């Protein structure tokens, strides 16, 4: 069977395999996606071809490495099949219709599997090229328009000859183009296609061969446009985003403006994109919504997404020693966004939020480009942020959660520049402090910020004990100074500080991790009774597990101290249905990190559940709903499960006391709503000493791997970010002592549950608290199945 | 063996763990608790049955206990305390860049990867006997009465189904036996749920595969049909419903290149026989179940020939067997099949009888597909499409071009026909060309082929045709409708008919026709030109001899018809048939039926009778004339022969869409060589290309005509009124030209009429000076369609001109049709900008602003500032800009007059009016500059001591510093700081309406 | 839009979102309260909580009369019990007027808690942020203890506690209804029946309290009456003398 084996092979390509084979493998999928006659799984095999041809496969390119390595595909035979797609005389015979799915959802296939075979298409057979357009051509008509058009997109290869080349076709489309006015269903070929050739010509100019037979190509002010061309596709995407709004997926009808760009001779383009920016400028206030606010959005992202795309491509090239002045410059990257940025501030203020998560989303991919003007974004969302934190936004909700968006959507890259990272220790304790409890929204935008905060920076106390410290005397007085300027019309260029006190403000700044942790801790506890839920619950238990990863053993054993405390002495768990994960689950992540901390924390979640059994809890019968009076004995029993789940091999030391306070928790404690739950004890017990897992996520670690103290972004940037000796991870392997207590229970649960069930077989059909004792023992046993459900072989029947 | 490997511990398949104590342990328990599950199932279904939460916690204990074996499956995703992986990666990840990732990212990316090669380890397995004993458990609790446990053991059987082999045949050998009992056993709950398993995502799937027993199912789900008592019948007819929708089977050898297999070729020598074995026995599979699908056909037509009267599901067979006597990849076209089918009509059913038709109309194209292709079943999916029929012709042959013009024109001697859209020429010739053969014929099938379809003219009386029309007029009354199916029938008719089979002779098709037609009901008249258009495509199809009595008979026909007399109820339906019949065949297959529709008695000239009728005609003959856009198009006579003086307006304007149809016939600019064409496109002037559709000097010429005819008449009206103007023939000429520009500008004309607009089109319709009241009159909107032409399709070269007509220095020639050249520029602006030369963006700016000052109207000073600023938005380079600002503020600036003569010059003086409103225009192009420029409020204040004046100019400063101060709004909490000059007490005025004081 | 948060209306779970916050307020004064039933009297014990130094404790009472019969305390926002009892104190007075005999607790109850229910059905009002907890020694039940909620449920207790510790004190008494198997305190005189109210919320609530911390309420039959400053010390300086 075909369909079978298509998979496995799909399965291993998760190692490796010579190109010489690829060579072959291709060359199956290729003629095997284009079979007649059966039932066939296309979507699979022009997906099978699609990834043996991928052209960045972890940064390698299989489709440059096929080409060199001599592959070669028929292209009568594609475009044969695509071409059954057009008028055949006889209506009785015509099989394929546009307009009707099943059909137009071949044609899409096909289209896009050429796409993917036009580079296999012989570079030496001269007449291919002009061959192939010399008939699609006298093929066009008003009643084929549709069909002809995407072919010649993505079934015609990119040639270049000395005297037939494929930009010579280019005169004709702006013939069609220029013809009609802006219909979606038309131009979208266009940019595909001028815009898929202008990326090439710039591809192999770089680099790699500059030719393919002709460097005969040239590029200038305007990519391979000429003066009118461009001058024609501006205002046609004006007339887009102004009037007309006749665009889909942006990312191709963008490619086209941004490969024309010339580093050494953009000028005349950048005039001709600023006057684009200064129509534009008035349909994206945050008042002006229309028809249009969505094209400007989708494309002033599309565009700057593919923009950065080609920059971090050339310069992954000037890394292999070839500049070219074709490339783009630091005073590209300038001039973008002095462009761009009335444009994305008004944007990012929107009232539709994702009409704005676009807008906001481009800051990011700016500052990646480390522009001179870094600054002028970094000013105005600092600014932005601290005034939303002192409340001076209390008016209007959107500049609220806008700035916060604005502010996380770049949290990553303020933890660099050596100035504005000084901030970042007071608006986070600021942050952790405005966690409302009534407000849902604003809390799900504070924990973003809370969280990125936390991911790239390292909860580390850095005072090197130097006297002056204090967070006040030292970090808030500059961090005020710095303010005032930025406030007054000035900007950070004008900021003059000296690299001394700068760097007392710094270290300083690292002080205020354990009273902020105090006050994140008391807002957990707080959240413990609200109807936030889901999504919010996770993402929080997301923020407390990174925070804790990212903290030296200094900080985290206080963390720890600090959970324990609070989780004991509390009065916070009322309100009828509590969030325990968002208390509990932190826990777990304590043991994991520390083992050592079980022997004491489970001994107490014991001596806490025997007492709320013999004082009455889980005494009162009810399926549906967990008693109030329950509550309590439930905390402790989530946080038992959840913290078996991560003790690992430091639960072989009070193996004895477990087992038999399981078997005293099932003996007692009879409710099947508390059944679900005292039933999962076995199972993050069994999972914990056998399954094969992590143990250490630290952001830096040991709390001695010194990368030194010039740590903060994570090394997210460095290329050290990924050496072995970094990546030290600790894991969780199951030695021959945790299989064997592993063992051990399985058979003395398993023996426990069977035995209280067969005896169960003298049957009162009455008792009730019957049914509810065999659901009791039943779910015990199969939680007992699972977690221990990998010590289990599927093939044991065969041997 | 094994590729995955997770450190299973017990040692990666070396058998390191078959020599392990601790190994044979594990798994001895796992018996244990298997032999226990079902020690208690059946303790419980025998001391409980009427228990539903039991049954849950055991069937939860078997999804477990059947999937929890490498993995952990259930409890698979709850949060837990590992960070996740997905939320992390949105964290840290930029695009265009390679894992910006911190450490601890790396680290759950990596466990990740860990859990991932536990999962990807196939569990699915061999039954072990006492598995099988515990899946036929599942069964018959997901075969249970309790909604409660039938539902959750259904779920729990399919994570079963992914886990054994061939399970699937288990649980049907389960499922039809004790289906079977529950119907002798009568009206069954039991029945209501096995109906509920069969649709399953995952059974209901492997069901159109089970060729063995899919035989004894339908005929247990036919049994099924009768709601004895409950929702069943209603759920086996939806089953039965879907099934006829899958199965079929593929005999056709893969038109593979059979190079999708050879590179992968070993070297191994013969031992490669296997594959040639393997291809004959998935051949004798294939063969066996294709005869147990005749076999079911044959045993079911048994049911619906025998059984007296079963009823209405009468139709799963009839639904059926056409999705099978018309299949191939085999398919003996049975005769006793196309006998019953037929049948069926005497049910006299409207449903059955829809699909009798649809029916009977493919059991055919098959037989007939089968003689056109020789028996090569495998030629429908080469594209060497075979058809002896077809012809292809070469294009590139130095004269082609006019033999196609030539033989287009060509009604009675023809050379090829093209059925369909015609798409080879119109942009160039070049291509190969697929084309049909005159006089087709019919071709030879075998006996077997042949005695089938004489089964069917036998059976085709004049009685039978009679009575499937009727009915399927009178189904039709509700909803109008034509259907292609219903012509795509007649043409078959037609083939049989005068191919030999059903000798009926086609005088019996004109009486079936000319009966149909009661200028009264609407869904027989229907069936009547329903019956026409198969008579056209029924040219497929021999005698030459019988394509002229039809040929009689249309013209005959259109007579009576259309021929006057005629309401709007024909008029719908014949109109309908002129969009569709010249695209499903080419109409030279017919020499009368084309040169009737041409043949134009109807366009009279003056009005002092009743001048005539209609577009009893007009609007059928274009949308003929629309579907052909190519072919045929010799119309010497019509353009010789339009009107445009017409009096009635339901003619004018049908004259106009009808020249509209005609230039865009005459446009096409079908080239000689596609090397010819792109030769002409690259020496164009515009860097772009050729103008796409370009209207020939000819026509060119017709066209300039009638607008300098209309210029002849200008003395028609020296002096007459509204009443005595839609009398003249100036007026005439002038409605008809005007309902034909309408029609250009839209849609895929509009480069044709862009040559036009400089000097013939925009000259003309600012014909509204020629009387205002005119227009509300004959109702035309002449200002919104002149201005309406701003936006368009317009060439590089074209904008020269039309910039040069607009600020036209014989401007002042107009009046008050200045405010109206004055919005048509406002909107070319919006959709030329950022294409025109700044040369030209400055033509325009120097036209606007010489209308802030033109004495006379001041209606016009104030739409010019309005546009102004549409200008000066774009326009943020700061020298064009700051000498403006310098060229207005001179004539106000400081107290140049002492107060009481500003009062006198506010109310009269234009050179003032001029420079204030456009001041104003320049502050209200910057509405939202976020932080505000301080030449605003320096020339704000500038206009403050001007807006405090009462007269005209010190209105419109008014206006200016109010429009302001509301877009300023909501930043005002901020712009009051860069108002240092208490002339913000200067703005407090400003706004003055009646109702404040 | 997603505006069932703001009115009395059907979520899409059938739930009553505007209720269900209305509960949460009746915690906003952080007071808690029990009640329980003697042989013949009914007692209920408040918080006071007096932080302003500025107050007068006289004024400071979450303890209502409603009736010469009848006594009432409220969990909730002061504004909003006020609110109830006055509506109450007039229900009540109509009730005696109109049918001829004093209004009993459960009747009183009954109709709160309609009206409770309706501003959960009506659009336009609000429910009130108040838990009404009804005593009385009734002429034909005995001892009567009945708690009405913003749902618009009532139900009679054996003995019931509101608000933040709620369920610290539930449970105590839980555990000494189950011990004497009644459904009572087996004692004859009110006075030991507030000390032992006293008693087991203090066991319940870790904390001791001085004259000016609790609030006493007692109903015998033909009276409710308010205990004062001193009337509570007596009965604390009682249980400091055995206990």
């Amino acid at each position: 069977n075909v369909n079978h084996w298509t998979n496995e092979l799909k399965n291993c390509l998760h190692f490796d395999f010579p190109v010489a084979l690829r060579k072959s493998l291709a060359t199956v999928y290729y003629y095997l996606s284009l079979v007649q006659g059966q039932k066939v799984y296309r979507q699979m095999h022009v997906d099978m071809f699609e990834r043996l041809v991928s052209l960045d496969d972890d940064r390698t390119q299989f489709t440059e490495l096929l080409q060199k390595q001599g592959l070669l595909l028929d292209h009568q035979i594609m475009l044969n099949f695509l071409c059954e797609f057009l008028p055949y005389p006889d209506p009785d015979y015509a099989r394929y219709e546009l307009s009707s799915k099943e059909d137009l959802q071949l044609f899409r296939l096909l289209l896009k599997h050429a796409h993917n075979a036009k580079p296999f298409f012989d570079k030496s057979k001269e007449s291919l090229l002009v061959d192939t357009m010399n008939f699609l051509l006298s093929s066009l008509a008003p009643s084929t328009m549709m069909a002809v058009m995407p072919i010649v997109t993505s079934v015609v290869p990119y040639h270049y000859h000395i005297h037939s080349k494929i930009i010579d076709y280019f005169p004709f489309c702006y013939s069609i183009w220029s013809s009609v006015s802006a219909n979606v269903a038309i131009d979208t070929h266009m940019y595909d296609f001028v815009g898929s050739i202008s990326k090439d010509v710039h591809n192999k100019i770089l680099s790699s061969e500059h030719e393919k037979d002709v460097v005969g190509v040239e590029f200038g002010e305007f990519g391979i446009f000429t003066d009118d061309q461009m001058t024609f596709m501006f205002n046609r995407l004006q007339g887009h985003l102004r009037t007309d709004g006749q665009i889909h997926s942006y990312s191709r009808t963008v490619k086209p403006f941004v490969y024309a760009i010339n580093g050494s001779k953009k000028d005349r383009f950048f005039e001709k994109l600023v006057s684009l920016a200064k129509a534009i400028e008035t349909f994206i206030h945050p008042s002006n919504n229309g028809f249009w606010t969505k094209p400007n959005a989708k494309f002033v992202h599309a565009f700057i997404k593919s923009y950065h795309g080609r920059v971090k491509y050339e310069e992954d090239i000037c890394a292999r020693g070839v500049t070219n002045g074709i490339c783009l410059t630091s005073f590209c990257h300038e001039e973008i966004v002095e462009i761009f940025l009335n444009i994305i501030s008004l944007g990012s203020q929107n009232k539709n939020p994702d009409i704005a998560n676009y807008y906001i989303s481009c800051f990011a991919y700016l500052l990646e480009l480390d522009p001179s003007n870094a600054y002028l974004i970094y000013d105005k969302i600092l600014i932005d942020l601290y005034d939303t934190l002192a409340d001076q936004f209390i008016n209007s909700r959107h500049r609220i959660i806008s700035s916060l968006k604005q502010f996380t959507r770049v949290i990553r890259f303020i933890v660099m520049d050596k100035l504005y990272r000084v901030h970042i220790t007071n608006v986070l304790s600021m942050l952790v402090s405005k966690l409302d409890m009534n407000d849902t929204n604003l809390t799900s935008n504070l924990i973003n910020g809370i969280v990125s905060i936390a991911a790239f920076i390292p909860i580390q106390d850095l005072t090197g004990e130097d006297d002056y410290i204090s967070f006040e005397s030292d970090t808030l007085p500059l961090v005020q100074q710095h303010f005032y300027h930025i406030k007054c019309g000035e900007s950070s260029k004008t900021f003059r500080v000296d690299d001394e006190l700068l760097n007392n403000a710094f270290k300083a700044s690292t002080t205020v991790f354990q009273s902020m942790l105090k006050v994140y801790v008391e807002k957990i506890f707080q959240l413990v009774d609200v109807d936030l839920e889901d999504s919010l619950v996770t993402k929080i238990n997301q923020t407390t597990m990174i925070l804790q990863e990212s903290m030296d053993d200094k900080i985290f054993n206080y963390f720890a101290s600090l959970l324990n405390r609070n989780f004991w002495s509390n009065d916070s768990f009322k309100e009828k249905d509590p969030n325990y994960e968002l208390v509990t689950i932190p826990l777990a992540a304590l043991v994991r990190r520390n083992n050592g901390l079980s022997k004491e924390l489970v001994r107490t979640l014991l001596f806490h559940i025997k007492e709320q059994i013999k004082r009455g809890a889980g005494s009162v019968r009810s399926t549906s709903e967990i008693q109030q009076r329950d509550v309590k004995l439930v905390l402790y029993l989530t946080a038992l499960n959840d913290v078996l789940r991560n003790c690992h091999e430091s639960l072989l030391e009070y193996s004895d006391e477990l087992i038999t306070f399981m078997k005293y928790l099932y003996d007692n404690v009879t409710n099947p709503p508390l059944d679900v739950i005292t039933s999962i004890v076995i199972h993050s017990a069994l999972a914990t000493l056998c399954t094969t897992e992590i143990t250490d996520c630290r952001l830096f670690p040991e709390d001695s791997k010194i990368p030194e103290k010039d740590r903060w972004g994570g090394l997210q940037f460095d290329p050290r970010r990924f050496d072995k000796q970094h990546l030290s991870f600790q894991w969780h392997v199951p030695s021959s002592d945790e299989i064997t207590l592993s063992i051990s229970i399985l058979e003395s649960l398993s023996e426990y549950c069977i035995n209280n069930v067969e005896e169960l077989m003298k049957a009162p059909r009455h008792d009730s608290e019957y049914g509810d004792m065999i659901q009791k023992y039943v779910l015990v046993m199969t939680h007992t199945l699972s977690g221990s459900s990998l010590l289990f072989d599927p093939d044991f029947n065969k041997y | 063996l094994d590729i995955y490997t997770c450190n299973y511990y017990f040692g990666n398949t070396t058998e390191e763990k078959l020599q392990n104590p601790n190994y044979l342990n594990v798994h001895r328990v796992r018996a244990r608790i298997g032999h226990f599950f079902h020690k208690l199932y059946v303790f419980l279904s025998t001391n409980f049955e009427n228990n539903t939460n039991m049954f849950q916690i055991l069937l939860h204990g078997l999804k477990v206990w059947f999937t929890d074996l490498g993995q952990e499956t259930v409890f698979n995703e709850d949060p837990n305390a590992f960070i996740d992986v997905d939320f992390l990666e949105n964290v840290q990840s930029l695009s265009h860049v390679n894992e910006p990732f911190t450490r601890t990212n790396f680290a759950i990316r990596a466990n990740s990867l860990h859990q991932s090669r536990v999962l990807l380890h196939s569990t699915n397995r061999k039954a072990s006997k006492l598995e099988n004993l515990l899946l036929v458990d599942i069964i018959q609790l997901a075969t249970s009465l309790y909604p409660d446990i039938y539902k959750p053991a259904q779920g729990t059987l399919v994570h079963c189904m992914k886990q054994l082999v061939g399970s699937y045949g288990v649980v049907i050998n389960k499922i039809i036996p004790s289906l079977e009992k529950a119907i002798k056993d009568h009206d069954y709950m039991k029945i209501q749920v096995i109906l509920n398993v069969l649709l399953i995502k995952k059974i209901h799937r492997k069901l159109m595969t089970d060729y063995k027993d899919i035989g004894r199912l339908i005929f247990l789900l036919i049994e099924c049909c009768r709601v004895n008592e409950l929702e069943i019948g209603m759920y086996a007819d939806k089953i039965l419903t879907d099934i006829v929708i899958g199965i079929k089977i593929p005999s056709s050898v893969c038109v593979i290149s059979d190079q999708a297999f050879l590179p992968l070729a070993p070297p191994d020598g013969t031992i490669n026989l296997q594959v040639e074995a393997v291809k004959l026995a998935k051949k004798k599979k294939r063969e066996y179940y294709l005869s147990l699908l005749v076999d079911l056909q044959d045993k079911l037509l048994d049911k619906l020939d025998n059984e007296k009267d079963m009823g209405w599901k009468i139709r799963m067979f009839i639904l059926r067997f056409v999705t099978q006597i018309q299949s191939n990849l085999e398919s003996k076209p049975d005769k006793r099949a196309v006998f019953s089918i037929i049948s069926q009509i005497s049910t006299k059913h409207p449903e059955i009888i829809h699909l009798v038709v649809k029916s009977l109309l493919s059991t055919c194209n098959k037989i007939i597909s089968l003689s056109d292709y020789e028996y090569d079943i495998t030629r429908a999916y080469k594209n060497e499409f075979n058809p002896s029929f077809v012809e292809i012709l070469d294009t590139s042959t130095t004269s082609f071009p006019k033999t196609f013009t030539e033989e287009m024109n060509n009604f009675d001697n023809p050379k090829y026909f093209i059925d369909l859209r015609a798409y080879v020429g119109w942009l160039c010739w070049g291509r190969l060309m697929y084309v049909m053969s005159p006089k087709a014929l019919k071709l030879n099938l075998r006996e077997n082929e042949l005695e089938v379809l004489k089964t069917a003219g036998h059976l085709l009386t004049r009685e039978f045709l009679r009575d499937v029309t009727m009915n399927l007029v009178q189904d039709n009354e509700t909803r109008g409708v034509f259907s292609s199916g219903n012509v795509s029938f007649f043409s078959l008719v037609i083939l049989l008919i005068s191919s030999g089979f059903c000798e009926l002779n086609m005088s019996d098709l004109f009486e079936l026709c000319e009966s149909y037609y009661n200028k009264d009901d609407k869904a027989s008249m229907i069936m009547s030109v329903e019956i026409v258009a198969g008579l056209v495509c029924g040219s497929k199809f021999m005698s030459v001899s019988d394509l002229d009595k039809r040929d009689t008979f249309i013209e005959n026909f259109l007579a009576k018809c259309l021929d006057y007399e005629l309401n709007h109820d024909a008029f719908e339906i014949w109109s309908t048939l002129a969009w569709w019949l010249p695209a499903v065949v080419d109409l030279r297959r017919s020499k009368t039926f084309f040169c009737h529709f041409i043949n134009a008695d109807g366009m009279f000239d003056r009005e002092s009778d009743a001048a005539t009728h209609q577009t009893s005609k007009i609007y059928m003959l274009r949308s003929i004339l629309m579907s052909m856009e190519f072919r045929a198009p010799d119309v010497g006579k019509l353009f010789d022969e339009l009107v445009f003086d017409h009096p009635y307006d339901q003619v004018r304007q049908a004259v106009a869409k009808l020249l509209t149809t005609l230039v865009q016939n005459q446009s096409n600019p079908s080239i000689s060589d596609p090397t010819t064409l792109l030769e002409a496109e690259r020496n164009d002037p515009d860097g772009l290309g050729l103008p796409l559709k370009s209207v020939p000097e000819k026509v060119d010429a017709y066209i300039k005509k009638q607008f300098e005819i209309i210029k002849n008449l200008e003395d028609s009206v020296v002096g007459l009124n509204p009443q005595q103007f839609i009398k003249t023939d100036y007026f005439y000429r002038t409605s008809t030209i005007f309902y034909w520009i309408k029609e250009m500008a839209r849609g895929p004309n509009k480069v044709l009429l862009v040559p036009y607009l400089v000097d013939y089109v925009l000259p003309f319709l600012i014909g509204l000076v020629k009387h205002k009241d005119v227009c509300a009159l004959a109702s035309l909107d002449p200002v919104r369609l002149y201005a309406g032409l701003g936006y368009m399709p317009i060439r590089k070269n074209h904008v020269a001109a039309i910039v040069d007509y607009v600020c036209s220095s014989n401007v002042a020639l107009s009046s008050n049709q200045t405010k109206l050249q004055l919005a048509f520029i406002q909107h070319f602006l919006s959709a030329e900008l950022l294409q025109l030369t700044e040369e030209e963006k400055n033509k325009i700016l120097e036209f606007v602003v010489s209308n802030l000052y033109n004495e006379q109207f001041v209606e016009v000073r104030v739409r010019a500032a309005s546009i102004l600023s549409d200008i000066v938005h774009n326009w943020k380079e700061e020298q064009p800009l700051l000498s403006l600002i310098e060229r207005f503020a001179k004539g106000l600036d400081v107290n140049k007059y002492t107060s009481k003569e500003r009062q006198k010059l506010s109310k009269t003086d234009i050179k003032i009016h001029g420079n204030v409103l456009g001041l104003g225009a320049i502050i209200s192009a910057f509405p939202y500059v976020f932080p505000l420029p301080p030449w605003i409020p320096k020339n704000l204040s500038n206009l403050s001591s001007w807006a405090r004046t009462s007269g005209m100019t010190g209105n419109a400063a008014k206006n200016t510093i109010s429009e302001f101060k509301k877009v300023r709004a909501d930043t005002w909490k901020f712009d009051r700081a860069s108002f240092n000059t208490e002339e913000l007490e200067d703005l407090e005025g400003v706004l003055w309406r009646s109702y404040y004081a | 839009a997603g505006y069932d948060r703001h009115i009395t209306i059907f979520s899409p779970e059938g739930r009553l979102y505007q209720v269900e916050y209305a509960f949460k307020a009746t915690n906003q004064t952080n007071i808690n309260s029990l009640a329980v039933r003697g042989k013949d009297c009914t007692v209920v014990i408040s918080q006071k909580k007096v932080p302003d130094k500025l107050l007068d404790p006289t004024t400071v009472s979450y303890i209502f009369c409603i009736s010469r019969t009848i006594g009432m305390v409220v969990n909730g926002p002061i504004p909003d019990a006020r609110n109830a009892a006055l509506r109450a104190k007039a229900e009540a007075a109509e009730f005696r007027y109109k049918y001829g005999y004093d209004m009993p607790c459960d009747v009183l109850a009954k109709r709160m808690a309609n009206l409770s229910q309706i501003y959960t059905q009506r659009a336009y009002m609000r429910p009130l942020g108040v838990i009404l907890t009804f005593v009385s020694v009734d002429e034909e039940l005995g001892p009567s203890i009945y708690k009405t909620d913003p749902a618009g449920y009532y139900v009679g207790y054996k003995a019931t506690a509101t608000g933040p510790k709620q369920q610290e004190i539930t449970t105590n008494l839980e555990n000494h209804f189950k011990k004497s198997k009644i459904d009572h305190i087996n004692e004859e005189s009110w006075e030991k029946v507030v000390e032992f109210a006293i008693t087991h919320m203090i066991d319940a609530l870790g904390t001791e309290f001085s004259k000016n911390d609790l609030e006493v309420g007692v109903a015998t039959k033909d009276k409710f009456f308010t205990l004062s400053a001193e009337n509570i010390e007596e009965r604390l300086v009682a249980i400091a003398e055995q206990d």
